[PDB]
């Protein structure tokens, strides 16, 4: 099964790394750069960040075994933004859209 | 090779400065002096007498001409132009008079 | 001895400066030292510590300029009809001095003037004062004497160029007025009267010339006058009114005499008029719409000449006259237009439109496709007395020029296909490579979807050799007949697939066919062969006389002659039962044998019926042993 | 107004590089034309910045409010990045005239309530009073752009 | 009655389609006269896509008209 | 026999089972050379369905994909 | 790159530019073009040391970092009269006035 779930997770990740989801998915491509973005309390408040580039780089290594680790990583990545930002925000709206996409494609999870 | 395209400028105290004409035409007043009734001809020497500008100001003005000609339209870094603090007022007067 | 503000006495410095200013305005001699010195003196008055004096200097300079200008417009008014020479002499000095004065008032312009009747800079004030001088005398008197001199230039003698050009250029110097009208004073003061006078003069001259001349001599004179006007405008006017003057002259002359050239345009076209067409075109191109009528008469001339040269006769026996006539007409008039009218694709389009109607005539079915196809075929035959290898392509290169003008490409394709089949199935083509060149030309002229079922025929006629070689090589794996077969592609060749009647294959030729389908099925799968028995030819050496009679006949003749082998006399019923062909086909082949006198009917019945019995002629004789039927 | 910023909402990455011997202060033009200031840059430094396409930046001096040159021009409008690369931003001293250089030195050395005790000409008194202003520069650029079109 | 359709390779062919038949029927006729399944088909008439679930009479198709056949498209 | 036959010639038309078409890749007839060939013997390839294709065309494309350009189903290359 | 100098004799100052690879017989030629003295009698002096003929400026000790346009160097000049050289002598410039009270730090 390992092959099946790993292939499905890679497919979902690459579909979220698509060419016309860029309307609401470009922030998460690379690590958050507080120095070049102008943030002070981000590092203190959010202890653990996560992102697509690190996910993929770890994927090409023997580090990801079960799809639940990937699911927890995705949930952590969205919860970080939900925690840091106020309720009404552009990043909140775009993260909610991407979360609905992930929820659909994870209800479509072949297992 | 050697030429006579160099103007000669004379200070009030009796100093002679020999500067290239293209460098000198930066000043509007010098251009006005050299362009009109009083133009040179034959075996004459290109001279302009400044009876109201001492030597330590005219040398600064000549160095400014050289600096401006050298560091114009250059992609390299342009250093600051130094001015001693005890000549600032005289330099300001001479710059206002010479239109530069 | 410093650049510090002071307290200064104006009048001494004002006098010392006013002495030099007059020597600068009039271009006098001033030493170098004073020129350099006065710059310090102006600065001294411009930065005087109590109540700086710049407004007073401006006011005192304005009075000097106004006095100088008012005095100049005394000594120029008192001139007694020699105004122009004094004006130019007093203008050159004032201009070269007003240019130099501005360079000496630089500090006042930079500091005081450019920080705020609006005040004007010195060089802008002097030109305004001269404009005031140019208000009263310049307009009436000097515009009159300027128009008179240019009128006197039209013949007579040549007045001085420098004075006139300088006075004309003077009005342009409103230069420091760069706002939506740098050249408005010039126009309003000089250009409109000049245009009106030019119009009146050229109208009257055109009327006078038309009164005492014909249409042939009119054009050369008009061209000469136009060239003179063009070469004289550059000598006097500012480079912004050449087009207006030339346009007004052309409009006046030609438009006023328009319905007089459209009368001779018809006559010049019909005759040669080599030197008149160019003169008419060069002066009718630039005036409104005069070309269309010439277009129409050229088209009519082409149509009339083409019909008179083609539709008259063609000797009723020779189709090579059509192409030669059309080509000669086209080449002659293309050369004429290129040599005289210098392109002008309107006339080329008219020529094409007229040749299209010439070639595609239809008396109240057009014969153009038939003649074109027959020309191609007779040119491509083997040889009667025809041309050589590098002449057929030479003529066919120009043939396509005639070819493009036909409107029915389909009929030409049909006729060419039929005649190409006829030429190919008989091996009578002059050179096998020529068809490839003709196909390439037709493809380059029409398109790829137009010559496909000619290129496929070429390829088949090329591949048949290899297929025959292959079958003859792989046969030996005893027939008695030399077998050469053409394999053809159905759906492209114009051959009727449906047989006319049921035909029984000759018994002696029953193994060859079966071996052929066996081989073809073995080495070519998916193909359904069909046999057309009315294209095959056979050879027979008869062995019932004392001479080696050898004949070439068709398949139906083969079968009918073979039928007699059992007995010398056979009835119609026996032949009908054995061959199972229709009555019409058997009748035709029996008649063909009767015409060559191979057989004779037993009874006197000239027609053919159920009881028709025939027996071969006993004593047929022929001078030539080898022969072909109705050769 | 005319000169302002457009909410393109598309990311862009830039590198502010300083090659002048003075301190630099960037100012960003808002969506209504009211400029806003941003932290300063030490001489000879390169700082990575995140911005949007179609925004307006102008570079000034920290304390003297003098103007400097970016990419050998006055303004800087970022463009979308290609090949995943950042776009450099050179900062260079303009070649001042002698009058302006002397005015700067005098302004630095003299208190702004001690001008009319200098032994100079009358006009230089108001010339020294005419301080550089970002508002004045923006106004001038506005009619410059208007006349260009 | 009879209309005309153009293929992808350059030829043109004709069909006898009444103004009462559905566009699906036209697609099936094209498929059997050609080698293109109906899923990969698209019809152009006056620069307008023809919906599968309709008929000719709704689109006001007159006599002897011509239609362009193009493959399936997506954004 | 009364006579002997020496030579014979014949002609014969033919057609495919059910096919007529143009190559959909390079838009040249099935019985014609390729554009790649024209720059200078290649045969004609067929399919399980009724598509007459072109040997060089179909090979150069089957280097990447499999199915028919008109049938995105499969490829046979047998007959 | 390029070095800048100030050739000086008595009250006359000559402004020129030169490359580090040039020798003394390129300054001598310019002095000839402007002053027109004996061609082989211009002993060029730096500080208190004589410079030879073929030896370049870089060997003499000229660098482009310390001979900028804002501050060129100085090379003395000596002509020969009556077949004997005159002792080097350069006259200094003027002196600035006293700094005013208002500008004092
Ligand atoms: C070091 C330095 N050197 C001399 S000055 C300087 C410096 C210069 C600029 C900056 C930051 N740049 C700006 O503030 C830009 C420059 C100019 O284009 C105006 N500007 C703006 O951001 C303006 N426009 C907007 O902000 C657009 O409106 C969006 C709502 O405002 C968001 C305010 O927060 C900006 C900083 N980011 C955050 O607080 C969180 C961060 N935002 C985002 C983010 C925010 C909005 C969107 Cl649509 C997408 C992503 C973010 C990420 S990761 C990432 C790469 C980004 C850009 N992110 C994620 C995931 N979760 N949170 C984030 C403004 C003036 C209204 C603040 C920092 C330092
Ligand atoms: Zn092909
Ligand atoms: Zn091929
Ligand atoms: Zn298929």
């Amino acid at each position: 099964k390992v092959s099946e779930q790993l292939k499905a997770a890679s497919g979902i990740l690459k579909e979220m790394f698509a060419k016309c989801h860029a309307a609401y998915a470009w922030p998460f491509y690379k690590p958050v750069d507080v120095e070049a973005l102008g943030l002070h309390d981000y590092a203190d408040i959010i202890k653990h960040p996560m992102d697509m580039s690190t996910i993929k780089s770890k994927l090409e290594a023997r580090e990801y075994r079960d799809a639940q680790e990937f699911g927890a990583d995705v949930r952590l990545m969205f919860s970080n933004a939900y925690k840091y930002n106020p309720p009404d925000h552009e990043v909140v709206a775009m993260a909610r859209k991407l979360q609905d996409v992930f929820e659909m494609r994870f209800a479509k999870m072949p297992d | 090779g050697p030429d006579a395209m160099y103007v000669k400028l004379i200070s009030s105290d009796g100093h002679e400065f020999i500067v290239k004409r293209e460098h000198a035409l930066t000043s509007g007043t010098i251009k006005a002096m050299l362009s009109g009734p009083g133009q040179f001809a034959e075996n004459e020497t290109n001279e302009v007498n400044f009876r109201e500008i001492p030597s330590h100001v005219l040398s600064k003005v000549c160095m400014y001409f050289t600096y401006k000609v050298r560091y114009t339209n250059s992609s390299t870094e342009i250093p600051e132009f130094p001015i001693a603090p005890e000549i600032a007022l005289e330099l300001l007067m001479a710059a206002n008079f010479l239109d530069c | 001895m410093s650049l510090k503000p002071r307290v200064v006495d104006f009048d001494e410095t004002w006098n010392k400066l006013l002495t030099t200013i007059k020597a600068v305005v009039m271009l006098e001699y001033v030493e170098r030292a004073t020129w350099n010195d006065r710059f310090s003196d102006i600065y001294a008055l411009c930065v005087a510590y109590p109540e700086p004096l710049g407004e007073r200097l401006y006011t005192e300079t304005k009075i000097f300029l106004e006095n100088h200008v008012r005095h100049l417009h005394k000594r120029v008014l008192e001139s007694e009809e020699q105004v122009l020479v004094m004006y130019h002499r007093y203008w050159e000095e004032y201009s070269k001095g007003a240019d130099y004065m501005d360079c000496l008032y630089r500090y006042l312009n930079t500091q005081f003037i450019k920080k705020n009747e609006p005040l004007m800079e010195i060089g802008e004030l002097a030109l305004d004062m001269w404009r005031k001088l140019m208000v009263e005398p310049l307009q009436a008197i000097l515009i009159r004497m300027l128009l008179r001199e240019i009128k006197n230039d039209r013949g007579g003698e040549d007045p001085n160029q420098k004075v006139i050009h300088g006075v004309i250029n003077s009005f342009v110097h409103v230069e420091q007025y760069k706002k939506k009208f740098p050249l408005k004073f010039y126009q309003e003061i000089f250009e409109s009267p000049f245009l009106t006078e030019t119009g009146e003069y050229y109208k009257q001259e055109a009327s006078n010339l038309l009164q005492e001349s014909n249409c042939s001599q009119y054009m050369e004179k008009v061209l000469g006058r136009l060239k003179d006007e063009e070469i004289r405008c550059r000598k006097y006017l500012h480079p912004s009114s050449y087009t207006k003057v030339i346009h007004e002259c052309q409009q006046r002359m030609v438009a006023d005499h328009l319905q007089f050239l459209h009368a001779e345009c018809h006559n010049i076209i019909r005759q040669e008029k080599k030197n008149d067409m160019a003169n008419m075109y060069v002066l009718l191109r630039a005036v409104s719409t005069g070309l269309p009528h010439m277009i129409q008469e050229l088209q009519n001339h082409i149509h009339d000449e083409g019909l008179r040269a083609t539709s008259n006769l063609t000797q009723e026996n020779m189709p090579t006259l059509f192409v030669e006539s059309v080509l000669e007409v086209h080449g002659k008039f293309v050369q004429l237009i290129n040599t005289v009218l210098n392109g002008d694709q309107h006339f080329m389009s008219a020529l094409d439109k007229a040749l299209t109607s010439v070639v595609n005539y239809r008396e109240p079915v057009c014969k153009a496709p038939e003649l074109l196809a027959k020309y191609c075929d007779n040119l491509l035959k083997k040889s009667a007395k025809g041309m050589t290898e590098n002449e057929v392509e030479d003529r066919l290169t120009s043939f396509i020029t005639v070819f493009k003008y036909i409107d029915d490409k389909d009929v030409f394709q049909k006729f060419y296909a039929r005649m190409l089949a006829k030429r190919l199935i008989h091996g009578l083509s002059m050179s096998m490579d020529s068809e490839e060149a003709m196909i390439n030309k037709l493809k380059q002229a029409c398109g790829y979807e137009f010559t496909s079922k000619l290129h496929r025929m070429y390829t088949d006629m090329s591949v048949s050799a290899d297929l025959n070689n292959k079958f003859n090589n792989f046969i030996k794996n005893d027939l008695g007949i030399s077998f050469q077969i053409y394999v053809l592609q159905a759906g492209a060749w114009p051959l009727t697939q449906a047989p006319s009647s049921t035909f029984a294959i000759p018994q002696e030729l029953e193994k060859s066919v079966q071996m052929f389908e066996l081989f073809y099925s073995q080495h070519f799968s998916g193909r359904k062969l069909t046999w057309l028995h009315y294209l095959c030819t056979g050879e027979v050496k008869m062995n019932y006389l004392g001479k080696p009679y050898v004949a070439m006949v068709t398949t139906y003749q083969m079968a009918v002659l073979l039928a007699f082998n059992n007995s010398e006399t056979v009835s119609y019923k026996e032949l009908q039962d054995s061959t199972q062909m229709n009555e019409k086909e058997l009748t035709k082949t029996i008649k063909s044998l009767l015409d060559v006198k191979m057989i004779n009917h037993d009874s006197e019945k000239e027609d053919i019926d159920a009881e028709s019995s025939f027996s071969l002629n006993m004593n047929f004789s022929s001078k030539r042993t080898k022969f072909k039927i109705t050769t | 107004p005319v000169l302002r910023s457009v909410n393109s909402r598309e990311p862009s990455q830039v590198i502010f590089c300083n090659r002048s011997p003075r301190v630099v202060l960037p100012v960003w033009l808002n969506f209504d034309g009211e400029p806003q200031p941003y932290p300063t840059l030490p001489p000879g430094t390169g700082r990575r910045i995140h911005s949007y396409r179609g925004h307006l930046w102008l570079f000034r001096d920290a304390g003297t409010h003098d103007g400097l040159l970016v990419n050998q021009t006055e303004l800087f409008v970022p463009s979308l990045n290609v090949d995943g690369q950042p776009i450099f931003a050179n900062i260079t001293l303009p070649v001042y005239t002698l009058k302006e250089r002397c005015l700067q030195v005098v302004r630095s050395l003299v208190k702004p309530e001690n001008y009319r005790r200098l032994d100079i000409v009358r006009s230089l008194y108001e010339d020294l009073e005419d301080h550089p202003n970002v508002q004045k520069d923006l106004e001038r650029l506005t009619q410059e752009r208007i006349a260009h079109q | 009655m009879q209309i005309f359709v153009k293929t992808l390779t350059g030829k043109t062919i004709t069909l006898e389609v009444e103004p009462s038949d559905t566009i699906e029927n036209v697609k099936a006729k094209i498929q059997d006269k050609e080698g293109i399944p109906p899923d990969q088909q698209r019809l152009i008439f006056a620069g307008k896509q023809l919906e599968d679930g309709r008929t000719l009479s709704d689109y006001n198709i007159q006599k002897e008209s011509t239609l362009h056949l193009v493959l399936r498209l997506r954004g | 026999k009364r006579f002997e036959v020496k030579k014979w010639n014949a002609v014969a038309l033919w057609a495919w089972d059910i096919v007529v078409d143009n190559c959909a890749i390079c838009r040249n007839h099935i019985m014609d050379l390729c554009i790649e060939c024209q720059a200078n013997e290649c045969t004609v390839a067929w399919g399980v369905c009724n598509h007459a294709f072109h040997f060089h065309c179909i090979s150069r494309w089957l280097k990447t994909r499999q199915v028919c350009p008109l049938d995105n189903r499969e490829w046979e290359f047998q007959k | 790159m390029d070095v800048f100098l100030m050739i000086r004799r008595h009250k006359t100052t000559i402004f020129t530019d030169a490359k580090e690879s040039s020798t003394v017989f390129e300054l001598k030629r310019i002095v000839e073009g402007i002053l027109k003295r004996p061609p082989d009698e211009q002993r060029l002096y730096k500080d208190d040391q004589l410079l030879d003929d073929g030896k370049t400026l870089g060997e003499c000790g000229f660098t482009s970092q310390t001979a900028r346009p804002q501050a060129p160097a100085t090379v003395g000049l000596a002509f020969r009269a009556d077949d004997t050289f005159e002792a080097l002598c350069i006259e200094p410039f003027s002196s600035p006035p006293e700094l005013p009270d208002v500008m004092k730090p």
